């Protein structure tokens, strides 16, 4: 076949990753173990640990933009509420 | 020329054969690797080695007789070969230096030298051999948490942590008289039949073997030791065979011998064979086969071991072997079965009747402990011609069809797909 350019991942056998020695893997086959292990304990506990770990990264931006949105909405409401003759004109321009 | 057995305290058996003229007498203890806990592994190895060194040095210097041994899973086949006219001396030495006394043998110096020698031997076995290593790993991964997965050699951590007391404790808990026999394969007739039972020629430690709490089990697993440094590859499938003393030993042996061995670098093997060998030979896929169906008193293993050279083409070799096993359990030609019967006949004839008395003695000991009585090959030939296609169909419908497999290999296995590309394709969805 027509040779192609250099590639960072080979196929099986010549996969290209660093050669290693002494690493041992295992398995127990799907049929010899219960499919649903932990199901609830891991569910609740890991779910709460994960939600605790990254809470602030989603809390802070949401709070900031919610504060902006609330302030903008309230000022817009005040603008067109018995204020179209004394405040609307001086800020529209 | 007929095997004789009895029961007078210690079982004595004899397979007279005036064809050869190398008389052999020894013991076959019904315990070994299977009869011992994981934490103290190489105790049997250490026993065998201390014997095979110092007792050898004693016997050759004193008299003429070369002593061997063997441990497979539950034997200590301390066979002591001799001349036809020199069996009394061999028996006297065996009963004066193996059962008792053990003080002149287990000196600290000899024990320590043998300990370091055993360490070196097991180490270079780990660093050099490969098919035996993957076979041992296959046993260790098929029988997790069971007194059969531990190897017949042991682990360095388990080897180092035992000095004298553990060895003597195992001696006194397994070198009894209840599960120990005497085997006299060679060209002796009845001198061994009467001289074993004498005024004092008897094993010490009367009692019984401590029964194991759990015997055996099975579960699918993998133990791969992927290292690209080694040149070739190594894999070993496995499916749970049939234990000894069952009406399935010979049918399983035939179901294994159908596909047969293969050596890709021999002019007299590529040309012959059956479908998988041709379909492999069209390209270059594999380099060796070994269909083996090993059986033990607790459970047996039907295996398939290869050591290929191509690395990218593992998947195709596995896929073809699996489809051929499915073909075995779906439909077999009558000529295939007849050829298998003939081949297995000649193979048994060679194995059981090899001129070397030690092999026959070890096999006789194994059978007499497990079966309770020797099965002369005449009955085997009589009952082997009755094996028919329906029987093999039925047996493969149980042992093979959608049954958990265990594989374990060291080398460049990386190309091998993990589990669901070698397991869920034993039926090919069209039976
Ligand atoms: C909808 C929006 C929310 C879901 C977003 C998408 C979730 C998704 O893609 O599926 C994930 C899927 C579980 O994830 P997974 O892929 O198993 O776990 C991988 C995790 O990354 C690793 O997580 P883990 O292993 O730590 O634990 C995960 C755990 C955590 O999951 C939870 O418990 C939920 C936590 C998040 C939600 C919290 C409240 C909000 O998940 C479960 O509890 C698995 C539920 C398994 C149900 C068992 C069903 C058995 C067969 C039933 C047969 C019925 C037959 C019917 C008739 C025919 O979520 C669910 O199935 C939970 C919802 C259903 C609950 C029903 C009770
Ligand atoms: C809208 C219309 C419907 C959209 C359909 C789009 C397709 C479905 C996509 C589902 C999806 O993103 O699954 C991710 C999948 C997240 O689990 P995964 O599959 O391990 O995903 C990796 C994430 O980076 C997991 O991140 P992590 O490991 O850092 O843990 C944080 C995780 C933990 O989330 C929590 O805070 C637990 C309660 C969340 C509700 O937060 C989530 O990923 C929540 C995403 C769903 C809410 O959804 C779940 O939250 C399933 C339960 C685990
Ligand atoms: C997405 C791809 C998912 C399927 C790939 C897959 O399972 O690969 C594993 C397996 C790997 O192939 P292999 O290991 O070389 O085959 C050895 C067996 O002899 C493979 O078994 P085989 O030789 O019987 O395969 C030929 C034929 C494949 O069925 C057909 O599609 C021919 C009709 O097998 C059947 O499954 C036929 C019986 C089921 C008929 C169901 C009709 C539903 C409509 O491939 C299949 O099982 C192919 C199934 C194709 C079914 C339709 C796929 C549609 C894809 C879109
Ligand atoms: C409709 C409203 C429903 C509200 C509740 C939603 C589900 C919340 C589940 C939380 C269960 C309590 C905390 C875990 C306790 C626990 O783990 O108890 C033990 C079991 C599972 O433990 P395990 O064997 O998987 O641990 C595996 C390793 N030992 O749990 C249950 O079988 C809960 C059954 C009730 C549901
Ligand atoms: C009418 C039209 C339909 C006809 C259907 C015919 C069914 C049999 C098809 C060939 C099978 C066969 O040939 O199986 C008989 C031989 C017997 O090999 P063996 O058992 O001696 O191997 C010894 C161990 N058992 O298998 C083979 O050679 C296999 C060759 C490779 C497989 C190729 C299959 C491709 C066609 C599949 C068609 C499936 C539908
Ligand atoms: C990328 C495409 C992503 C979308 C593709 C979704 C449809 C393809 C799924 C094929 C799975 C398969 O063909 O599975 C084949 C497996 C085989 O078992 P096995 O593979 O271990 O045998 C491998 C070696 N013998 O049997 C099953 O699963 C049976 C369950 C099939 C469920 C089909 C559900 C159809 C949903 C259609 C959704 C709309 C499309």
């Amino acid at each position: 076949g027509p040779p192609s350019g250099k590639t960072y991942m080979g196929w099986w056998g010549h996969m290209g990753g660093p050669k290693q020695k002494g690493i041992t893997s295992y398995a127990v086959s799907p049929y010899a173990q219960k499919p649903l292990q932990g199901i609830f304990h891991n569910a609740v506990f890991n779910s709460f640990r994960r939600f605790k770990s990254q809470f602030l990264y989603v809390l802070i931006p949401a709070g900031i933009y919610w504060y902006w949105w609330k302030n903008g909405n309230e000022y817009n409401e005040f603008l067109y509420s018995k204020a179209g003759r004394e405040e609307l004109e001086r800020v529209n321009v | 020329a007929e095997v004789t057995q009895l029961s007078n305290g210690i079982v004595v058996a004899t397979e007279h054969n005036p064809s050869a003229h190398t008389a052999s007498v020894g013991v076959v203890f019904g315990s070994g690797a299977a009869n011992e806990n994981p934490y103290n592994n190489g105790v049997s190895n250490l026993w065998k080695n201390i014997f095979l060194s110092k007792e050898n040095s004693a016997v050759a210097a004193k008299e003429g007789l070369a002593l061997s041994s063997n441990i497979s899973r539950d034997f200590q086949s301390y066979i002591v070969s001799s001349l036809p006219g020199s069996t009394d001396k061999s028996l006297d030495f065996l009963n004066q230096s193996f059962i008792q006394q053990k003080a002149n043998l287990l000196s600290s110096s000899n024990f320590e030298a043998t300990k370091k020698s055993v360490l070196k031997q097991v180490q270079d076995f780990e660093e050099n051999d490969h098919p035996n290593r993957v076979l041992e790993h296959l046993h260790s991964t098929a029988f997790q948490n069971t007194p059969l997965s531990l190897p017949t050699r042991g682990t360095l951590e388990s080897l180092e942590n035992l000095v004298v007391a553990d060895l003597e404790s195992f001696a006194n808990n397994h070198f009894l008289n209840s599960n120990a026999v005497v085997v006299g394969t060679g060209n002796i007739k009845h001198e061994d039949l009467v001289n074993s039972i004498e005024s004092k020629n008897l094993s010490l430690q009367t009692g019984t073997k401590p029964v194991l709490k759990k015997k055996a089990a099975f579960l699918g697993s993998e133990v791969r030791l992927r290292d690209d440094t080694l040149p070739k590859a190594w894999i070993s499938l496995a499916v749970e065979g049939e234990p000894v003393n069952s009406p399935n030993y010979f049918v399983a042996k035939l179901a294994a011998q159908i596909f047969g061995s293969y050596n890709a670098f021999e002019p007299a093997s590529r040309l012959q064979g059956i479908k998988l060998l041709d379909n492999i030979q069209e390209y270059q896929l594999c380099d060796n086969f070994n269909h083996f169906s090993l059986s033990y008193k607790d459970s047996g293993l039907w295996g398939f071991s290869t050591a290929t050279r191509n690395v990218t083409m593992i998947d195709d070799l596995i896929h073809f072997t699996l489809k051929q096993w499915n073909r075995l359990t779906i439909s077999v030609t009558d000529t295939e079965v007849e050829r298998a019967k003939s081949l297995l006949k000649l193979q048994l004839g060679q194995l059981y009747e090899s001129g070397n008395p030690v092999n026959d003695a070890n096999l006789l000991g194994a059978e007499v402990l497990i079966k309770g009585s020797k099965l002369s090959l005449g009955e085997a030939f009589k009952k082997i011609d009755a094996i028919t296609v329906k029987d093999v169909k039925a047996w493969a419908g149980k042992r093979l069809w959608d049954q958990d497999i265990a594989i374990a290999g060291t080398g460049q296995i990386e190309g091998l797909l993990d589990y669901m590309r070698i397991r869920s394709d034993m039926s090919m969805m069209r039976w």
